């Protein structure tokens, strides 16, 4: 199976320089081009360049030319790509991709790079329980609420992924260099707090894994 | 590296039809539908880079998307150009004498399927035994296939492998360019 | 270089119904071009390759055509699945550009919201933050009015509002609004409501609780 | 805007000769010391894109630098290029028939002054009244000068102006391309 | 007489847009294309693209495609360049130049532009009378002192100008978001302070126009 | 595209003496190249064009020529005029570019620095800071080392250095110190010192005041 593996993401200061990677499987890593490409929200997609596995050869899009530096390393099957000097128009989500044949036909999952200032915080976790009292119609919808974090992405689940009907997980809005996200789970109250229903919330940034029970008030 | 002798050299242009010669090359690329590369003849193959002032087309082009080498005499243009073909580094250029065009090797066929493996050194359709291989593919390439003629047999291109994966002697190109 | 627009920037269409996205480059790619799906959160997925060939496994009402600098995406027969981002790229020459976009909506059925209001979590509260929150899920159209109501008086600012991409199987919409307080102003009052507008109904959807209760 | 018929066209390049032709057009560009512009004959002045197919030398092109507009049917090409020498935006296009080449127009001379005049539009070498202008210059251009040759007179190019800066009755071009 | 006028220099915070303008003198406008360049310390000069005087036509180093946006009147002879999104990767020098025959003959003065959050500050200007008693020599140095000010530029003069030998004004350095700068005067003993020395600052961005005359201790 | 790399990045040769400085392309330019002489803080000077044509008013000292991909710019009997940075470029193709550049340096004859000290002023004072300036002026070479001696000890933090370009006409450099204290560290001491330590003496030129005096 061909598939390209790459780090969730990577927190930057300005001015800066990181190096992201590209891993390679399942294909003769020799016969296909390593694209990269960028995308950021309002500027859409961007053609960075390209490596060639055989030479290490580069070809950069103009723009990317005092940004970017495509390596490559062949024996581990894995491309290399510098951006340096970052600012927060660097700010981005950066796929590796191969051209299969003047297509990409396999992408990469993509790098969040975020460039700031702002410092590592973990996030705080709360349940969010229903009123007092009873719950509406034969339905139960419980929350939960991540709060004060930096930086993106956080991961929640429920009952470890178990629970993923019902389920809608809200996008993270920054204010103050702190994030906040929450998510709601809608379950039949047969099931609830007759069963356990706990969210699980990770921050690899700050090492955070943290489960929260549903439990009423 | 280095350039080619620009005092042998021959490229020109008339209605339909395009060519970049000189004493060994010559590189014949024709408008039908649309302006591809037709026939390519390597007397001997080159390694030295073709002049800008005696190429057609040359403009904004990815190198991997030529058909030819330009480390190997291959035009900067987009008549070196072939749809579902990438840069062709790995072809027959050890066997002396070479002649790309496009169609199909005797008795051989060529199938699409995304189940074919990807792209390689060009194989030979006859083994070291000298045992024709009938059946081969490819993922996304066009039709009719990319073909190698040399001395020693016939070929095909690097995105057209062997349908049934399982040969034992190949024949295949060493040399990566 | 090679500028690929994109058109139209946005549609709207119902189930079954078939739409057409055009891509028309600024000089002649011949026939070099990919439209590729993309959407939120995930990794962009190949369907169409020089311009009229199908990437594997994609459904038989896509098809594409195109020559010179206009291309076409056809859908026909619209499924709730197609939604999502659209985007063409070009092979041609270098650099490699991409279109500005097309998003798909699914239009479907106008649905009211079920709006669940929640109480800030002692674990907060310990912290000395209170935050209110109201989930406004399965809902259509996608805009929609939140207005949180502190003993009967709007409440503007600590409020976060945040919508999700159009449901993959429904088509409906969910959006979460946090009022976030500090503990003496949370027990500075005792009602707190979200009121949900929707063009389904003049008529607020309300959802309140009392401090002290 | 659109571009030409490409159906009567020919382009070729042998030896130290370049020529990018068809019909009405035949742009011819030697190797002597440097490859340049030798001399463009225009039996009628297209209005037209020359196509990049039919290109020679085309990679990495100012417009700006190209002697003959691409508006023009001037293909984009380094071939159509002159030392000392921009676009000629305002050559004697609206004269039916002109020829470029680079000699001096007959009982004329062109002189290098950083005095003359920045360059305008074309201007020939006789009056309305018929009378000849002898005295020629340019601040930065180089020679032999650009010269058009038309029905109706010898002109040079815009760099060149008449040093005699107090002449009446010009003929000038009064086309913009 | 040929001539390039464009503003000395402009302060525009991150993220916003700034629009550069290049005001031609003395000669025919339609006859030249209008190029721009960027100078940043450390990465050298950089052409950015041109614009047509004739038919408003521009054409871009691919690089600044996004970046600049190129426009022209030629009624007014003034060119323009619109730079959007700014960094403080876009901190330079903008020059305007013409190509009167593949050479860029005649330039503008270039205008600094800064890219800082940092708030415009007036600058304090202090006097620098040399040490009580006597001084070395036949000859006495005074000095100015210009501190504490944002952004660049300033200009010193001594004298309004007419006391220009034996001057050394020394380039501004910049910490904690505000410039230091300082100059020297070295004249003969017999003039000084028999005859008055005042070092004159001017600091546009603050609208500051400060004289200090050099008083002995 | 077309890449100018400039050697030597820095020259420093003594007046009279004839210097040659280097442009490569990464590809043939045809002789469109054109030469600019830039010392800060003015706008760049057209030297030379077309490889081997002198813009107008340029010194007969002066001369360029090269082909292909070489070039070179070459300066008979140097004069301290011609000190500042040289810069090459092209104007063959699209886009265009510059060369590194190369400073050029007039060596010269070693010189002392003239050092005067400067005790802070009644205003700075008055604005509760203190700034002890100290001036290096018209020395040779650049390189030169100032140490401030608070009552006899170095201090170290809160100063701050500036040299000058080499000066147009003696070819010399000059150099400003300013040693930064708040008004109550500065009187908590009395003798105030700089001392240079430059390549013309082992021992260091010092000048020195105290300040109840």
């Amino acid at each position: 199976q061909v598939q390209l593996q790459q780090p969730g993401a990577e927190l930057v200061k300005p001015g800066a320089s990181v190096k992201l990677s590209c891993k390679a499987s399942g294909y003769t890593f020799t016969s296909y081009w390593m694209h990269w490409v960028k995308l950021r929200p309002g500027q859409g997609f961007e053609w960075i360049g390209d490596i060639n596995p055989n030479n290490g050869g580069p070809s950069y899009n103009e723009k990317f030319k005092r940004k970017a530096t495509l390596t490559v390393d062949t024996s581990s099957s894995t491309a290399y790509m510098q951006l340096s000097s970052l600012t927060s128009e660097d700010s981005a989500v950066y796929y590796c991709t191969i051209d299969d044949g003047y297509r990409f036909g396999y992408w990469g999952q993509g790098t969040l790079v975020t460039v700031s200032a702002a410092k590592t915080t973990a996030p705080s976790v709360y349940p969010l329980a229903p009123v007092c009292g009873d719950t509406t119609g034969s339905s139960v919808t419980l929350g939960c609420l991540v709060k004060g974090y930096f930086p993106e992405p956080v991961t929640l689940t429920w009952n470890s992924g178990s629970l993923s009907s019902g389920v809608h997980t809200f996008p993270a809005v920054l204010q103050s260099d702190l994030y906040t996200l929450s998510s709601s789970v809608t379950v039949t109250s047969s099931t609830w707090p007759s069963q356990s229903i706990t969210c699980n919330v990770a921050h690899p940034a700050s090492s955070t894994k943290v489960d929260k029970k549903i439990e009423p008030r | 590296t280095t350039e080619c002798d620009s005092k042998i050299i021959g490229t020109a242009v008339k209605n339909n039809l395009a060519i970049h010669s000189d004493l060994s090359y010559w590189i014949e690329s024709r408008l039908n539908d649309t302006w591809k590369l037709e026939r390519a003849v390597l007397g001997e193959v080159k390694s030295c880079t073709w002049p800008e002032t005696h190429t057609l087309w040359g403009d904004g082009i990815l190198e991997s998307d030529l058909i030819i080498p330009v480390t190997l005499a291959g035009p900067r243009s987009n008549h070196n150009r072939r749809p579902g073909y990438k840069t062709q580094n790995q072809g027959p250029w050890d066997e002396g004498r070479v002649e790309i065009d496009f169609d199909y090797c005797p008795g051989t066929t060529v199938t699409l399927s995304e189940s074919c493996g990807h792209r390689g050194p060009a194989t030979r359709t006859t083994t070291e035994s000298g045992k024709l291989i009938t059946d081969w593919c490819c993922r996304s390439c066009t039709l009719p296939p990319l073909r190698y003629q040399t001395d020693s047999g016939c070929w095909y291109g690097m995105e057209i492998r062997p349908q049934r994966h399982d040969e034992k002697t190949l024949v295949q190109s060493q040399v990566n360019a | 270089d090679i500028q690929m627009t994109q058109s139209p920037a946005s549609l709207s269409a119902s189930v079954g119904e078939t739409v057409t996205i055009t891509c028309r480059a600024s000089g002649n790619i011949h026939n070099y071009l990919a439209w590729y799906q993309q959407k939120q959160g995930k990794s962009p997925q190949l369907l169409v390759y020089n311009a009229k060939t199908l990437a594997d496994g994609v459904p038989s009402r896509f098809s594409a055509s195109g020559s010179g600098t206009q291309y076409s995406l056809k859908i026909n027969s619209l499924q709730p699945e197609d939604f999502g981002s659209y985007y063409c790229q070009h092979f041609w020459s270098t650099p490699r550009t991409f279109g500005g976009g097309t998003k798909l909506e699914i239009k479907r059925a106008d649905a009211a919201p079920t709006v669940s209001i929640f109480p800030p979590s002692s674990e907060q509260l310990t912290s000395g933050g209170a935050s209110v929150v109201c989930f406004l899920n399965n809902f259509y159209p996608k805009d929609i009015n939140v207005k949180w109501k502190i003993d009967g008086s709007e409440r503007q600012n600590g409020v976060l509002n945040s919508w999700t991409d159009q449901d993959s199987k429904d088509s409906t919409y969910s959006m979460s609004s946090t009022l976030t307080l500090t503990k003496d102003e949370y027990e500075r009052h005792n009602s707190y409501t979200c009121e949900a507008t929707h063009k389904t109904s003049t008529s607020p959807i309300v959802k309140s609780f009392n401090r002290n209760e």
